């Protein structure tokens, strides 16, 4: 015997459709919440698909979702099984990028591009079974940086320079197959998720400026590590060695309200908490040996 | 269901016959193979076979060494498995006498050129490196079959002997005169900054500290010299963007009491090394810190 | 069908065929048992008068969970069955119009 | 020696009343930090109580617990205490102590207790001029707020006069969360908290240098042409009344170091999860968890 998670459907199943599940004997399946029974609506990432919400909303929900590999497809039932940490678990290479031995694979929400290519395997009446990409860790650090820069250029667009620079970020180039990352922007106006995220960096990028000035000058007096004196001049923010304009010291806040200065610090870290989901990529699998043709590979579970 | 199904003691696999024996017992066939006791049926440890060029067989032929994959800009080979000792010549931590010592052993048709792949790039070494584990049962050949240990204790087959990790003495350091009974191991790359190029050192740090917050704080003191170079390069070189004074990562844990100094002797050459004894493996992600 | 007179449209034979399908709705009953109640029901200590009493309650507690699980299986079978009929039952004013 | 034991027996040396021993049965599956790990531990070493100081600094108590090994309570007898070290990855069940909504699916981080709004606080246990103290397990969003405000208390004390600082502390000691008030046990500005600023103060200036010329202006770009609740509200919070460098090859790497400082700056308030809730009990007297 072994612990399992039954997941029966509801719509009638053609026998030919069950054979597409036989190709998915061992692949990652996100689950909104652990349960001993799960409706096929809850099954897959499709339950959280959204219209105006951007890619960030999927990643922010998927990180809380519990991963669960497929075990043994059968008749009306689905035998899902949750991996235990510290044990190896084979995973199907649903991910577009070929796996390499020893990489720290980590889940990311899917990013299907423009022209149609691979189709979703289960379009069972409006609902369809999308699956998150399985990607090596260094690329997952890369794809996250791409979408955020594209949101920084979500405002300006008419200039040709931004118009081309987004096209370069759109086209990733890596080992073996190359791919294209769809633009989060659509119909000029930005999606609300990227606007919430791009402002979260814009707050820290600017609110940190004036607020940190008073805190540098006082702590630097000790000259303990001595670096704080260099830190005081780090805030001038310039490249060229500017001459005799005579504000050699960084600009400092003035006439701030005694209580509002506390709230500005509260407005600082709160932006960091909303931004935190993009900041980190928890590992979920670590591949060891890889099967030929990269169809699948054994991966010890992590997290 | 019957109460016997829940009141029963958990099933002992040793009380059960081996699964290959069950198919034979049903038909009373007698194959030449002796399946009455499967070997390697009881191993918490996980392993993977690694085919490696013969030019890196040195030192690793003694069990216990930190394999680390190194992706390279060349598309073939895509992932050479550098020995940790082979990376020490790149390290500034190694003493100039120790650097000249081991380096003569590494001359080869392949390993001697392996160092060139490090110098060519602009990005920092940790972006290429990826910890794999530890050696056990080298095959020794023109294409040696190294067996990495992804997790669990190193040991000889059939539990005949517990292999020990070999940490070179120059990279080792202690955070306290009085160690705790437990202390996690942390491989660390440190990036001191200089004009033409960074010259990273390597460090392995057993420490009773386990929580990541308290772990990085003590490093901020001992490596404050390189930390001063880190901010100094930033004000010096706009457009240039150095990052991360170092990179901690979890590697495993040891009982501390078992540790004692030792030395490996390959090709009649002594090499003093710290020697963790019963060292379980618990690898983790690189964790950058500034 | 029915016969009709001359000068009128007739009624050619109209064979008709249809196929019903089936629905599904599995149920499940979690139930907890204290780890102490399991270890006392399993291992038996020295024949002290108190330990025999605690072993007796440990034995009866499992029957209290199993019989509760069985009665819950019947309550859910009635519940899932009535829930099945409610989806199949049209509102009455439609059946009256039909 | 042998690897530190998964199972630890603590035996109370002091005599205890027949009423108090039943409180341990209600205390089952509590999170009990221990100092040194050993197969058999004196009860004076047991609990958080020994680390208290006359300074009563909260910031140090928050730090010392993070180095301690947590051990879940299990199976109390007439004297024996069956502490059980939680090995990582297993699905442990954790009885709750401090009053909080919990709610399913939140991440958890152990923290020192924060006394409730009456200020009255009956001890969970007493035993001869010594009192057991179990640090509270709290949801991750709650832990981020209680931890960051202490850093706000330090930076605010660095400049303004001591009289204005103490009046601000009463505004900072309150923390509403899930319609439940809480208060810090004697927050203190101290050398233990002084280092919290210096690791932050260097962390702040690095973001100003890593910031792109567009990213600092990016909020001003939105206000110039658009308006919204978040835009107008943040505009009051900070700013006083085509890109020049289109370098995607630079920005792709310039942010890569900027993400490093965002990891380090968050880590001052971020802490490693100790448990991950699955299904809080409707009675809210127990919770389901994993991590370790």
């Amino acid at each position: 015997m072994e612990a399992n998670i039954f997941c029966t459907f509801d719509h009638k199943l053609s026998i030919a459709d069950v054979g597409k599940l036989t190709k998915l004997v061992a692949a990652v399946v996100p689950i909104p919440q652990r349960l001993h029974l799960i409706k096929h609506y809850q099954l897959g990432l499709h339950q959280f698909v959204d219209h105006t919400r951007g890619y960030v909303r999927l990643r922010g929900l998927l990180r809380n979702m519990t991963l669960t590999l497929m075990r043994r497809v059968e008749g009306n039932q689905i035998l899902l099984h949750v991996p235990t940490h510290g044990l190896l678990y084979t995973v199907l290479n649903t991910g577009p990028v070929t796996w390499e031995k020893g990489d720290a694979l980590c889940v990311l929400p899917p990013l299907f591009h423009g022209p149609l290519a691979r189709e979703n395997l289960l379009t069972l009446g409006q609902w369809e079974l999308v699956l998150p990409w399985i990607v090596p860790m260094p690329l997952a650090l890369e794809i996250n940086q791409r979408l955020l820069i594209m949101g920084l250029f979500s405002l300006d667009r008419s200039y040709e320079e931004v118009k081309a620079a987004v096209q370069q970020l759109q086209t990733i180039t890596f080992r073996d197959a190359t791919f294209t990352i769809p633009d989060p922007v659509i119909d000029q106006h930005l999606l609300i998720d990227m606007k919430t995220a791009c402002l979260s960096m814009s707050m820290v990028a600017n609110l940190a400026s004036e607020l940190t000035m008073t805190y540098v000058r006082k702590l630097a007096l000790e000259d303990s590590s001595m670096l704080l004196v260099k830190c005081q001049e780090l805030l001038m923010r310039l490249d060229r060695e500017r001459s005799v304009g005579e504000p050699r010291t960084p600009a400092r806040p003035q006439h701030v309200s005694p209580d509002d200065e506390i709230a500005r610090l509260s407005a600082l870290f709160v932006m960091l908490r909303q931004l935190d989901d993009l900041i980190r990529e928890q590992v979920v699998f670590t591949v060891c040996d890889v099967s030929p043709d990269n169809k699948s590979a054994t991966c010890i579970f992590k997290g | 269901m019957d109460a016997r199904a829940v009141a029963k003691r958990p099933r002992d696999p040793a009380d059960e016959d081996n699964e290959l024996v069950t198919a034979l017992k049903a038909k009373r066939e007698v194959n030449t193979i002796s399946v009455r006791y499967l070997y390697h049926a009881d191993h918490q440890a996980l392993t993977a076979r690694f085919f490696v060029p013969e030019g890196l067989v040195e030192f690793e032929a003694q069990p216990g060494a930190l394999l680390i994959r190194m992706e390279t800009g060349c598309d073939s080979p895509r992932h050479l498995y550098i020995s940790l000792y082979l990376l020490g010549i790149r390290a500034s931590n190694v003493s100039a006498s120790t650097r000249c010592l081991l380096e003569s052993v590494y001359t080869a048709s392949a390993a001697r050129a392996a160092l060139q792949w490090l110098d060519l790039g602009p990005h920092l070494l940790h972006r290429r490196l990826e910890t794999l584990g530890c050696v056990k049962t080298v095959s020794l050949g023109i294409t040696s079959l190294l067996t990495c240990v992804m997790r669990g204790y190193l040991y000889n087959t059939l539990k005949t002997e517990v292999f020990a990790l070999m940490i070179p003495k120059d990279m080792y350091l202690t955070w306290e005169e009085t160690r705790g009974r437990l202390q996690y191991v942390y491989l660390i790359i440190v990036y001191d900054y200089d004009g033409p190029e960074t010259r990273p050192g390597i460090y392995v740090l057993t420490s009773s500290i386990a929580h990541w917050q308290t772990l990085v704080d003590v490093a901020r003191g001992k490596f404050a010299r390189e930390r001063c170079s880190f901010v100094n390069r930033r004000i010096t070189r706009p457009r240039q963007i150095p990052l991360c004074t170092g990179v901690i990562q979890k590697l495993g844990w040891c009982l501390a009491d078992d540790i004692h100094t030792s030395f490996l002797v390959h090709k009649e050459l002594k090499l003093s090394v710290v020697r963790l004894d019963n060292f379980s493996v618990e690898l983790g992600d690189f964790r950058e810190f500034v | 069908r029915v016969a009709s007179g001359a000068g009128l449209p007739t009624s050619r034979q109209t064979t008709i065929m249809v196929t019903k399908y089936s629905e599904k709705s599995p149920i499940t009953i979690p139930f907890e048992l204290s780890a102490a109640c399991l270890t006392y029901l399993r291992e038996t200590f020295e024949g002290t008068i108190l330990d025999k009493i605690l072993n007796v309650e440990a034995m009866h507690t499992v029957l209290r969970a199993l019989k509760n699980t069985a009665d819950a299986m019947e309550r859910g079978l009635i519940h899932s069955f009535l829930q099945t009929l409610l989806r199949k039952a049209p509102p009455y004013f439609v059946v009256q119009t039909l």
